[PDB]
């Protein structure tokens, strides 16, 4: 629960130190940006 | 605009807000407009 | 400027050095100023 709750609310940031909150949709944008599909492509399809 | 890319229009992005985006080309050209218009003015003189 | 970004004045970076940094926008506005001058100069002759 703590690993999962930490993840859905703070992304990777609790894995480095204190948790830093981030809006999920945006976070997923950083993810998409990490696999190189530029972050707009998430927000342009967030519902899908 | 040197920090930012563009894609699509202000209907699709959930939670998008309103804010100016500054373009450093613009006042680099606006100082070129006032440099220009003062040469228009002095050329009317002679 | 297309190759480089900026932060702060030079008082902070130990071992920093001085060199002229080229702006590839500038001679494109200088050439457009010499083109502009020509229009200003010709507009005197009629
Ligand atoms: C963010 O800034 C936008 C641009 O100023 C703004 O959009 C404008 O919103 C108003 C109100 O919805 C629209 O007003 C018109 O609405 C209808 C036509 O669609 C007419 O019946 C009205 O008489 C009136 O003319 C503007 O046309 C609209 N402009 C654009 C370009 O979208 C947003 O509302 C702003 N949002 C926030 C959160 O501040
Ligand atoms: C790179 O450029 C720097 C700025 O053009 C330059 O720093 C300047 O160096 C001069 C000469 O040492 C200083 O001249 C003044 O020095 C003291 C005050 O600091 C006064 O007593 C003197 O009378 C004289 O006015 C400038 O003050 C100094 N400018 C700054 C902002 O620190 C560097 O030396 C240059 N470096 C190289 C490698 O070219
Ligand atoms: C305008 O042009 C004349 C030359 O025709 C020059 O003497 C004068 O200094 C110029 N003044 C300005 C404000 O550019
Ligand atoms: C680099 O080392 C030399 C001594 O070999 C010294 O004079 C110089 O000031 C040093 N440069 C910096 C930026 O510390
Ligand atoms: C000068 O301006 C006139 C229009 O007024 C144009 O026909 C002519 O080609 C121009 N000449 C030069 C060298 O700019």
């Amino acid at each position: 629960s703590a690993l999962l709750a930490g993840t859905i609310t703070s992304g990777w940031t609790f894995g480095a130190g204190a948790a830093l909150q981030i809006p999920f949709a945006m976070q997923m944008a950083y993810r998409f940006n990490g696999i190189g599909v530029t972050q707009n492509v998430l927000y342009e399809n967030q519902k899908l | 605009t040197d920090n930012t890319f563009v894609s699509g229009n202000c209907d699709v992005v959930i939670g998008i807000v309103n804010n100016t985006v500054y373009d450093p080309l613009q006042p680099e050209l606006d100082s070129f407009k006032e440099e220009l218009d003062k040469y228009f003015k002095n050329h009317t003189s002679p």
